[PDB]
């Protein structure tokens, strides 16, 4: 039957409504591959003509607009929105071109207002991406989960926007004409979709500069003049209008914001220029200046010898008339700064009737016109009113809460930085769906593509203003939050995560220290997120507080409580995927110990001294919480730690207790070595806790208590003990074959090394007896073993490595410390 | 290194030009005066062009400025777990808290205009419902500290300024009758979570200028990122503010609300509460004092320290003075009966010290008298 | 698998061999006579590389066959179709689908 | 068992004690220090009892002999019955404030936290079992608080709900065998009055505000409907209430429900159907925690959108699940999806089951994917 008979069957045009919307439902959100196939349902030639329907229904016009909007529009639409508030200003010729108000006579310091949205825009904005709809092309030939991402369907924009001209024309003639019978059946279904369609057309920048023209033309054709026809905003339109209006200035308030930056950008281009040639004309009458000078070359000359940052800040600080002693500026540049300070000021409407002459005061007299006519019911519509009109008056501030933003690059790096926003525009458009196998590729790609451009390291300022770190760390969050107790899946895809920021700290300190400032978010996800291997969460809050003292110290008490709280629960059952894959059940992880102790490491050990705050607060609570030491040196019931590494040792060499016993994995757990790694990183530990002698010879209170402490808690016997076990060593036999230990289920150079540390910060070598003792016991047969390594056959081995910096690193430089 | 660091001439045009903009915004935009608040309030609040219509109807729909009100009482009474942030509500509450306070023989005539215009001022807002709304966000926020609540004490104290008589009696006769207990559960909860001086702390920033490390975008010269010793001064200064407007003109029935809320479920003594802070924060300046005590002279860093948690102090005094006179005998049995003489008895004892201390050199002058006026 | 039933007879001399792209404007059908797909309505022709792979097999094979501007028809079996997986919330598993080809022109 | 529970778990129904003195005549009077009076828990109407074999233990109304049950209040540990005073009584005890103690008043035992801490306490959240004591320890001082009146009143009807539904469950399954036939009947007869009453009287004790509330007192009623929403699901009556839908399911129609029950009870068969899935819609609607309770059971209610004798009222318990918890929108399968399209196959176009699929789409802004695609992979093609 003719669809306009639904105009009078309302059974079932409710179901067909409903219909609309459960397409609009399953095409939600970038679902493109949907997307796709719905253009074989409703066609594009359907949706053309039920544009231009102006006897269809109410509900089935709107969903019919929306559903066109969902299907071929939103996917670009919001991409492109999310970009929208930033501002990567190229240097470029017609950069340069770009001025703040149109070239003409009738004032120099405030001309009238250009037309909002016309002109050049050279914000970097990626382009779309269509793909034209068949369904009878080949299927992919690869697997699932492997093919590119399907893009939005196309569909003929330059003609849709002529056409999407031509129904809001015949709307504001129809409304101007009062008509009894309006299209679609009320005056909200007539404009709502409409001012939808052209909203959403406007933010896609579809529109050409003579389109947006036309648009101001309807929208107020008096006051936008360039230099019945009655405007839009004077026909009495009901709320639910009057919302998408709102919607359209705000994008034309956005134009304005994003010429005034781009304006602010060029300005820069063509000033910094100038200001460097003056600096370099000065810097060499500064050098001539020698034989007309004396010794007071220091304060001139200090300018030059300051980094250009607050060189910048002197050469610019004259706002106030009352500081022009110390900037060198001549006054042709200084008047070329504060010109520009004040037309800026006049294109934002400070300083300098019933005609509001300009969008600034149009949009503020509408507003409130629209606030007094009637009492407001829509709440998104007050709210966007007032957002609307809290802009126009604050100009300045919202330039101030745009500019952290803004940032100008190279031209020779415009590709990169397409290849690199296409990206991060996959990262924002993965945060609004639940993760999947299909969204896990296309994201670990995408990040691959992010390591492998060079904007992302020559950049780090502008890559902490896109602020990729939070949408990674929103992504990371939402997966540990999904299952958060039963099994964090995805662990390549978490690895993904935790290794891109553990490579975002490396790049520089501010880098760093941004991802400081999310320290604490990262241990309770960490809590359970160490039961996937790999590059953890833990290790992102270990490499954000590494070789910064200052972020050593600023680290607080009440993030290490949390750690040895873990570490209590840690030390009294085993790990929870180890008791999944069959291990041998132990009453205490080493695994999560030792990825703990490594983080403790590093908190408090910085550039090779200690920290000694962190390393109080951390002994004091280990001390108060006893169980975090292990079985060993546990106090009731524990023996010394020697009667747990000779254990560890026979564990490790006996199979059917060092593993499951079915790397094999790559990654395979030996609780054997776990044990005397685990034991090895808390001698690490205890060793880089230890007080400097600095202190210790100034006799500090503390310094003397603690350090009693870890005499008392780590006896010196079975230290050397520790010191006096062999290793594995590779022998030649069995036909020349190099028969060599598993370091991952082998005593390893390693442990030692993290005891020669231990040793040599706390009780120290003071008398030959005690020197020669230990050295001739357990150091001496480890080097004799290196040197009979150390051939033209084994010194290349998986040992010899680990020989050669354990004792040129460990052992060594203790014998120089030691030589007297 | 410094004879050899780039010259700004050889730096690359694109980071020059990212370092100028920083530059440009940071001495010449945010040093720029607009004062628009005035103009705005006055745009929002004229009910113009329907006048002349002479409505039938009693209702008097609302003008502008009122439906903002009531668009964000709508927010604040809604039902969440929590209060979002909402930077559309810090624009227009902080719109609303500059417009209204607009501030040598000066005479008792000129006085007598500007304080009228003051009232004028906060008569345009109260009138409206910007008292109501102020103590919806206060509850609805939960105990929540942020620019939330710093954005609503900030309105709260321009609309509360000099002590508006008829602005405690709409705010007492709101809390009366819906009888909720959220209000002071956050009053309280703020309270606790209001921060003291810290040692541990302070050591830790006392070594962070010993490093004094620099970026690499050019150089800073000891760069002055967030302090962490009493960082929430300003508002625990405003909240103490905001407690002492509103009972400020011995106002004897919000007075008696303070100590005990009849109309309420429970009974929350923010009296007690308020003891209990400058209990903790007269131990942190004690314990502050003990750390000065061997050291001859107090630097730089210390001064200011002390000159924070000092005029904190003075409020948190001046609030105690507010609550009791009048006078409040409930209030004075709830002190004489609380904690309040260890306090005072560990003030004395640090001023006595102090002022030995401080007495002995002229670097200290403005530390002595600032201890002068807070005791 | 794939047979031809003229609608409308073309050239007859001019066959588009392996090396030039064919361009089209079909109109696929279920069996059913549900119309599942057509290029009219998006009013671009189909225009795909011959040989190639990028269209259906039953479709490769059957454009080959006609002349220019001939009208067309074709009955793809799930032989050369889809077949077992479909089209993905398109065409259901195991159907036959119809074409009204229509080879306009070549390049 | 009494433990002095901390955290949330006390501004639930469990935790409400009634002061029942012994005065039949001013029981309601003011409380003088020392007087004999009973403690009663609200929702299972048991009362404090000194019992032989277990210590501290509630009793039931039928053996509370006011020997084991009656105790009194005082202000200190010190050693110190009254004559009855006809009136209102002076002011002793105020709330909030005035710290009392209680010892047995025959027994004279002390309440008193118990001591021992086993491992239950050493990882778990903390409870410690308050034991009457000889003496005990020292800050066992007791607080008295207030309780607003509608939790105060909704206690009773956990009693209520749960004696008059539980003997409804021990004579419905009564009969779980043994066809009627024509003879007599199998228990006695089914308290179907009582339970439609019970019904109704709940299903508007749970009904939504009316839309056209102002927003300033609209939320009001809202935060009471989420209190009783959560006081009755923590009661367990959410799940009570499901084991009588699973009870009356077994039956395939109402003459098969008179073939267990009688003709009878197959009148009010398709009547009380239809409210049990109304009172659940009310009992799960707007609260997100009392929603996340149908993550495990979520093939149970989809398992029952095929019987014809309530249709919308499963459906729109579905609607109600879907539209609150997006967790279960990730337990969705494709046999969930195919059941709910087959809801169009059979019972015509429903445009309600649309809302149900659009609803499993997207759930508070975000997308599913895996639902997405199965529901057009289903749906769709096939152009029925």
């Amino acid at each position: 039957m003719d669809i306009l008979e639904l105009s009078e069957r309302l059974d079932l045009q409710r179901f067909h409504s409903h219909t609309l919307r459960l397409y609009r439902a399953v095409c939600a959100l970038g679902n493109n591959r949907v997307a796709h196939a719905l253009c074989s349902h409703v066609d594009q030639a359907q949706l053309l003509h039920a544009l231009e329907d102006a006897h269809l229904p109410g509900p089935l016009r709107a969903g019919y607009y929306d559903l066109l909007i969902s299907i071929h529009l939103e996917s670009a639409c919001r991409s492109r929105r999310s970009m929208l508030s930033e501002y990567i200003v190229p240097l470029t010729p017609e950069t340069r071109a770009i001025t703040l108000f149109p070239p003409g006579r009738k004032g120099g310091n405030a001309r009238r207002h250009g037309l909002p949205g016309v002109g050049v825009t050279t914000s970097l904005r990626p382009p779309h991406h269509f793909s034209p709809p068949c369904f009878v092309a080949a299927l992919p030939a690869a697997g699932v989960a492997e093919a590119p991402a399907r893009l939005s369907p196309a569909i003929p924009l330059e003609a849709l926007r002529d056409k999407a001209l031509r129904m809001l024309g015949e709307a504001v003639r129809d409304g101007g004409q009062h008509a009894r019978d309006p299209v679609g059946g009320s005056v909200e279904f007539q404009f709502v979709p409409v001012l939808k369609l052209v909203s959403t057309l406007l933010v896609m920048g579809i529109f050409g500069d003579e389109d947006v023209k036309q648009i101001l033309k309807m929208i107020e054709p008096e006051v936008f003049t360039e230099e019945l026809e009655e405007g839009l905003l004077q026909m009495k339109l009901p709320e639910s209008v009057k919302l998408q209006m709102c919607n359209l200035l705000e994008y034309f308030c956005d134009q304005e914001l994003q010429h005034r930056v781009e304006s602010l950008a060029a300005f820069a281009e063509r000033y910094v220029d100038k200001l460097q040639a003056n600096q370099r004309s000065r810097y060499a009458l500064l050098m001539r200046a020698f034989t007309m000078s004396a010794a007071e070359t220091a304060r001139r000359t200090r300018e030059f010898r300051s980094p250009p940052q607050e060189q910048i800040n002197m050469l610019l600080h004259f706002k106030d008339e009352a500081d022009e002693e110390d900037c060198p500026l001549p006054e042709d540049i200084r008047q070329d700064l504060q010109d520009f300070h004040q037309d800026l000021l006049a294109h934002c409407g400070i300083q300098l009737e019933k005609k509001p002459q300009s969008l600034q005061e149009l949009v503020s007299h509408m507003v409130v016109r629209w606030a007094q006519e009637d009492y407001v019911q829509s709440p998104e519509l007050v709210r966007a009113m007032f957002s609307l009109l809290h802009r126009q008056y604050d100009g300045l501030g919202e330039l101030l809460r745009a500019l952290p933003r803004a940032y100008t690059i190279s031209p020779s790096s415009v590709e990169d930085t397409m290849s690199l926003l296409e990206c991060l525009g996959q990262i924002r458009s993965l945060l609004i769906v639940q993760m999947g196998p299909q969204e896990e590729n296309l994201m670990i790609q995408s990040i691959g593509n992010i390591m492998n451009n060079k904007v992302f390291y020559q950049h780090p300022n502008l890559m902490r203003a896109l602020g990729m770190h939070e949408t990674v760390m929103e992504v990371m969050v939402n997966v540990l939050g999904g299952g958060e107790t039963k099994e964090i899946r995805f662990p390549k895809m978490v690895t993904s995560c935790c290794r891109f920021l553990c490579y975002f700290c490396r790049i520089s300190r501010q880098n760093q220290r941004s991802m400081f400032d999310h320290l604490s978010y990262l241990l309770e996800n960490s809590g359970i997120g160490l039961g996937m291997q790999g590059s953890t969460p833990l290790d992102v809050a270990a490499a954000s507080v590494i070789d910064n003292n200052e972020l050593a110290l600023a680290l607080q008490e009440q993030d290490l409580e949390k750690v040895v709280s873990y570490l209590a629960g840690c030390g009294l059952q085993s790990c929870p995927m180890l008791l999944a894959k069959g291990y041998p059940d132990i009453g205490w992880n080493p695994c999560g110990g030792e990825r703990y102790l490594d983080f403790l490491r590093f908190a408090v050990f910085v550039n090779g001294e200690s920290v000694e705050e962190n390393a109080n607060v951390v002994v004091r609570l280990l001390i108060r919480k006893p169980e975090c030491f292990g079985p060993a040196l546990r106090g009731e019931g524990g023996s010394g730690l020697l009667a747990a590494i000779e254990e560890a040792i026979r564990i490790s060499e006996d199979p059917a207790r060092d593993g499951p016993g079915v790397p094999p994995e790559e990654n395979r757990v030996h609780l054997g070595h776990a044990i005397m790694s685990f034991y090895a990183a808390l001698i690490d530990l205890l060793g880089r806790c230890a007080p400097e002698m600095h202190l210790i010879q100034a006799g500090k209170g503390e310094a003397l208590r603690i350090r009693a402490i870890l005499r008392s808690l780590v006896p010196l016997d079975d230290l050397v003990g520790i010191i006096s076990l062999p290793l594995q060593i590779p022998t030649l036999g069995k036909d020349g074959a190099l028969v060599q230990p598993k370091m991952s289920a082998s005593f390893v150079p390693d442990h030692k090394a993290s005891m020669v540390l231990f040793l040599d910060r706390v009780y120290g070598i003071e008398n030959q007896d005690f020197l020669l003792h230990v050295l001739d016991v357990g150091f001496l047969p480890d080097m004799r073993a290196a040197a009979s390594l150390d051939t033209a056959t084994f010194s290349t081995t998986e040992m010899a490595l680990a020989l050669n910096r354990y004792l040129c690193l460990a052992v060594l430089p203790l014998i120089t410390k030691c030589a007297p | 290194a410094c004879f050899r660091m780039t010259p700004l001439y050889n730096l690359p045009t694109h980071r020059a030009c990212n370092m100028f903009l920083e530059s440009y915004k940071a001495a010449w935009i945010l040093t720029e005066d607009h004062s628009f608040e005035d103009r705005m309030i006055d745009d929002l609040s004229k009910a113009g062009e329907q006048e002349e219509e002479e409505e039938e109807v009693e209702e008097k729909k609302p003008d502008p400025l009122h439906q903002l009100v009531l668009h964000f009482s709508r927010t604040a009474l809604t039902e969440k777990s929590k209060l979002d942030e909402d930077y559309l509500y810090m624009a227009y509450a902080d719109i609303m808290a500059k417009s209204c306070h607009l501030e040598v023989e000066v005479s008792f005539e000129e006085k007598e205009m500007e304080k009228q215009r003051l009232l004028y001022q906060q008569s345009r807002l109260h009138t409206r419902g910007a008292a109501e709304m102020v103590l919806q966000m206060i509850s609805a926020c939960k105990g929540e500290t942020g620019a939330m609540v710093s954005s609503t004490l900030k309105l709260g104290i321009s609309i509360l300024n000099g002590g508006n008589a008829e602005v405690q009696q709409k705010m007492l006769d709101y809390l009366k009758d819906k009888k909720e207990v959220g209000f002071f559960q956050s009053i309280q909860a703020l309270m606790q979570t209001c921060s003291v001086l810290d040692l541990n702390a302070f050591e830790r920033q006392n070594k962070a200028e010993g490093l004094g490390m620099v970026n690499e975008d050019g150089t800073v010269i000891n760069r002055q990122n967030g302090e962490k010793v009493m960082a929430d001064d300003e508002f625990t200064q405003d909240l103490f503010r905001f407690l002492q407007l509103l009972c400020e003109g011995h106002n004897n029935d919000f007075q008696n609300y303070l100590r005990t809320q009849t109309g309420n479920t429970t009974t929350i003594n923010i009296i007690i509460c308020t003891v209990d802070y400058l209990l903790r924060l007269q131990e942190s300046i004690s314990d502050f004092y003990w750390y000065y005590s061997g050291k001859d002279v107090i630097e730089e860093q210390g001064k200011r320290n002390f000159s924070k948690a000092m005029s904190v102090a003075k409020q948190v005094f001046n609030s105690l003075t507010e609550y009791i006179q009048g006078p409040c005998t409930g209030n004075q049995q709830s002190l004489a009966h609380s904690r309040l003489w260890d306090a005072v008895v560990g003030f004395l004892h640090v001023f006595a010290h102090m002022m030995m201390k401080l007495a002995q050199d002229s670097s200290q002058i403005e530390l002595l008298k600032e201890l002068l006026d807070l005791q | 698998g794939v047979e031809i039933e003229t609608i409308s007879p073309g050239d007859g001399r001019t066959f588009p061999k392996k090396g030039q792209t064919c361009v089209v404007h079909y109109t696929g059908m279920l069996q059913n006579g549900k119309k599942f797909d057509s290029s009219r309505d998006r009013n671009k022709p189909f225009k795909f590389r011959i040989g190639k792979q990028e269209v259906i097999k039953g479709f490769e094979e059957g454009a080959a066959q006609m002349s220019l501007g001939q009208r067309a028809k074709l009955t793809c079996t799930p032989d050369v179709a889809y077949g077992a997986t479909g089209h993905p919330g398109v065409i259901p598993p195991n159907a036959t689908l119809i074409f009204d080809v229509e080879l306009l022109n070549l390049e | 068992l009494v433990y002095y529970e901390g955290g949330a778990v006390c501004t639930h129904a469990r935790s409400l004690w009634r002061l029942e003195p012994l005065r039949i005549s001013w029981s309601g009077s003011h409380l003088r220090w020392g007087q004999p009076l009973r403690i009663r828990h609200v929702t299972t109407g048991r009362y404090l009892a000194l019992t032989e074999d277990q210590g501290l233990v509630v009793v039931d109304a039928c053996k509370a002999h006011t020997k084991a049950t009656s105790f009194c209040f005082r202000v200190s540990k010190e050693k110190l019955p009254k004559r009855d005073v006809e009136g209102m009584g002076p002011p002793e005890i105020k709330y909030g404030e005035s710290l009392c103690f209680v010892q047995h008043v025959a027994s004279g035992l002390w309440l008193t936290y118990a001591a021992p801490d086993p491992k239950a306490l050493r990882l778990g959240v903390l409870k410690k079992k308050a034991i009457l004591h000889q003496e005990g320890h020292m800050d066992d001082a007791l607080f008295l608080t207030r309780c607003q009146q509608e939790e105060s009143q909704a206690a009773r009807m956990i009693h209520s709900t749960a004696g008059l539904y539980n003997q409804f469950i021990k004579g419905l399954d009564s009969f779980s065998g043994k066809p009627r036939g024509s003879g007599p009947p199998a228990g006695p007869a089914l308290p179907i009055e009582a339970v439609i009453l019970s019904l109704q009287d709940l299903i508007g004790y749970f009904e939504p505000p009316s839309e056209e509330l102002q927003h300033e007192e609209k939320q009001s009623k809202l935060r009471s409907l989420r209190n009783r929403q959560s006081l009755f699901q923590e009661e367990g009556m959410l799940s009570l209430v499901l084991n009588c839908i699973d009870r009356l399911n077994v039956y395939t129609t109402a003459a098969h429900f008179a073939e267990y029950a009688g003709e009878e009870a197959a009148e009010s068969w398709k009547e009380i159907v239809n409210l049990l899935y109304e009172l659940l819609a009310s009992l799960i609607r707007g609260n997100r925690a009392n929603c996340a309770l149908f993550s495990t059971n979520l093939d149970w209610v989809v398992s029952k959108l095929d019987r014809l004798e309530a249709s919308s009222g499963i459906l729109e318990v579905l609607y109600c699940v879907l539209i609150e918890s997006p967790e279960v929108l990730n337990i969705i399968q494709e046999n969930h999806i195919k059941s709910i399209i087959s809801l169009l196959d059979k019972h015509g176009r429903n445009h309600k089951v649309l809302d149900v699929l659009c609803s499993l789409c997207v759930c508070n802004g975000v997308a599913v994917r895996s639902n997405q695609d199965l529901i057009t992979e289903n749906l769709l093609p096939g152009r029925e």
